[PDB]
DNA sequence: CCCCCCCTATCGAATCCGTCTACCCCCC
DNA sequence: TCAGTCGGACTAGACGGATTCGATACAGTTAATTC
DNA sequence: GAATTAACTGCCCCCCCCCCCCCCCGTCCGACTGA
């Protein structure tokens, strides 16, 4: 029974999305209902509420959701999976030399990460084939070396292309 | 219309704080109204809660709430049309040149947007009753084509006396993109001081092809144009007169194998042509008839018409 | 016809100001006064505000305002043609 | 009431500019 | 009769590149000031 | 002539590959066409 064992929660500030995690998650895994946490947009409450002379409060905040999540997952043995959002380098480090996007929220929320991914999809200019152009990369992991593949979407799901990951 | 900036000391305004406004531009309170907090603040005499109080005085007297549709079609259906000259212009465009919006000709050379800009001069000046404005009309010259013979002939040709219509015409020349903003300040002073209807500025972007050459000057320019441009959009909001710009032209070198076979697009780019109201595309015909072209409009279908130009002016196409 | 950039002098501009204008390739206060701000800034040795000072001294002496078509008009009127030597060609200009 | 000791990056923008001519056929 | 309009041969067709913009302190070098 | 203060400038190095058309300004005539 797929749609009966999928809890869908709604939240508007970043203090509603602390209150959410410190109360409502912990029960849910306790009593055993579901045993993964997705977030569907972390950086949005975000960037919505800290300008770049708001640093201190904004890395607080970040640093206790981080312990909180990670003390969650440690607990219960749940996968936690975090969507995240991007911004240009505007080139005028962090390892990201040659790359137009990097993650966002700055270096204290990759801190937090123990496996970082990236999908990217390249626009008409390089997708002038026919098709969407998608790729999934690793950025890095403690056991796992910086690879990537290609995938597509279709009616079924995400399918990755065979014969495509790269050494 | 517009009422003067010299109200506001009558709802609690010291008076050196209006003086600093009329400095910094506004001469109504309109235009103050208009104007965001922060343009309020960059003047060196006025803070934050200051700012906030004329805001609020001027939101008392201007209304800016919500309203039926019926109101605003209601208004809108007695707004002024300046014709221009030519009965197939005047019908293509149903009723002639609009008022409160901004109207932009280009073209190649010799295409007629000067003798165009001269007749909308001379023609501004009639009653309501003969397709007129009952006003004044100002002329804003970047090159240095303007003549007032075509002017006198254009009122001979309508009947008026020759030296009442040169009277009744401001001219003021621009040497570059900086002396050409400047001059829309004294436009706003001579506005509130006396009734006009038109505002040509010919030609809008000639000084922005030489005053930034290459592609590493190309956002300043166009952030340039684009405060221009919003400062000529507030002054006919503010007192309700035409707005008309002329433009050039620029080749389609990749050419793409186009039928055309001598493509060429305007001037500007996206910052003008989303800026723009009316659109008109001009070109030449046969001998001294040209062919204009609606190319942008939001209630008037893609049509074209031919005009030609005469000893007189622009007029209709002489059999 | 025009005025020389030395009456710049007795507005309160430095000699080495107007001796660094005059080597940029102005010599007259028309030309100065047309001159854009980033084109001033573009020399050497001149700062925004000098730029600033400098362009107020010279339109205080250049009239760069509203007038209207009247006297553009009577300006006009004595403006010099020169003959091209042929009746036909003066006759069509 | 008095003591000794510290923090952290952000956002994308904005089009321009035309060159170059070639190549003769056929009797009542 | 009669002009607008669909569709299209008309002797002949190829060509390429181009750059900038931030929000900021202290020293180096040149220019103005009063003894 | 000179000690002294004041004003204008400056902080820099990576992109060498090459399918890609797109919404007409053709210039105009032959013939269709319905009225
Ligand atoms: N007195 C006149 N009688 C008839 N035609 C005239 C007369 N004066 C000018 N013209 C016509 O005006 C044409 C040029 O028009 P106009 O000056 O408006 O050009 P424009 O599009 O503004 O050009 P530019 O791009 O150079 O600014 C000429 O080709 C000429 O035939
Ligand atoms: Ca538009
Ligand atoms: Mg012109």
């Amino acid at each position: 029974r797929f749609g009966s064992q999928i809890f869908i929660e709604h939240v508007a500030d970043v203090d509603t999305l602390l209150e959410c995690v410190n109360k409502k998650v912990p029960v849910l895994l306790s009593r055993g209902m579901a045993r993964l946490v997705v977030i569907d947009s972390v950086a949005a409450p975000f960037r919505c509420e800290f300008d770049s002379q708001a640093s201190a409060p904004r890395a607080r905040h970040l640093q206790s959701l981080g312990a909180t999540l990670r003390e969650l997952s440690s607990a219960f043995q749940s996968p936690v999976l975090c969507i995240n959002q991007v911004t240009e380098a505007m080139e005028e480090p962090l390892g990201f030399w040659d790359e137009r996007v990097s993650p966002a929220l700055g270096i204290t929320w990759a801190n937090q990460l123990l496996v970082r991914l990236l999908a990217d999809r390249l626009r008409e200019e390089e997708a002038a084939l026919g098709c969407p152009a998608r790729t999934l990369r690793v950025l890095s992991a403690p056991h796992l070396p910086p690879s990537s593949c290609s995938y597509t979407i279709s009616a079924e799901g995400v399918r990755g292309t065979p014969g495509t990951q790269s050494h | 219309g517009p009422q003067p900036i010299s109200r506001l000391e009558q709802c609690g305004i010291n008076a050196n704080d209006v003086k600093k406004l009329e400095e910094a531009g506004f001469h109504t309170v309109e235009a103050v109204a208009y104007a965001p907090k922060k343009e309020l603040i960059n003047i060196k005499g006025i803070s934050e809660a200051k700012a906030d109080k004329i805001l609020a005085e001027a939101a008392k007297l201007v209304p800016m709430g919500f309203t039926t549709a019926t109101e605003f079609h209601q208004r809108r259906s007695e707004i002024i049309q300046i014709t221009t000259g030519s009965k197939e212009l005047d019908k293509l465009l149903q009723g002639g040149i609009e008022t409160g919006s901004i109207t932009e000709m280009f073209g190649e050379f010799r295409t007629g947007k000067t003798q165009i800009c001269h007749t909308l001069a001379v023609t501004c000046q009639l009653p309501i009753d003969r397709g007129g404005g009952e006003g004044k009309a100002m002329y804003i010259d970047t090159e240095g084509t303007f003549r007032p013979e075509r002017l006198l002939a254009v009122a001979e040709r309508y009947g008026l006396s020759g030296s009442d219509v040169l009277d009744n015409v401001a001219y003021a020349r621009a040497f570059n993109t900086d002396h050409q903003t400047q001059l829309l300040y004294q436009a706003s002073a001579m506005m509130v001081e006396s009734r006009y209807a038109l505002l040509i500025v010919d030609s809008a972007t000639a000084l922005y092809r030489t005053d930034y050459s290459g592609r590493g000057e190309l956002s300043a320019r166009q952030m340039h144009l684009a405060r221009f441009l919003r400062m000529l959009l507030r002054l006919a909001d503010e007192f309700g007169v035409a707005v008309v710009i002329t433009n050039q032209v620029v080749a389609q070198v990749d050419g793409a194998a186009m039928f055309a076979a001598d493509p060429k697009k305007p001037i500007g780019g996206n910052i003008i042509a989303h800026a723009s109201t009316t659109r008109l595309y001009l070109r030449k015909g046969r001998g001294e008839t040209r062919i204009c072209k609606i190319y942008d409009s939001p209630c008037l279908p893609e049509a074209e018409a031919m005009f030609a130009i005469n000893a007189d002016g622009v007029g209709d196409a002489k059999d």
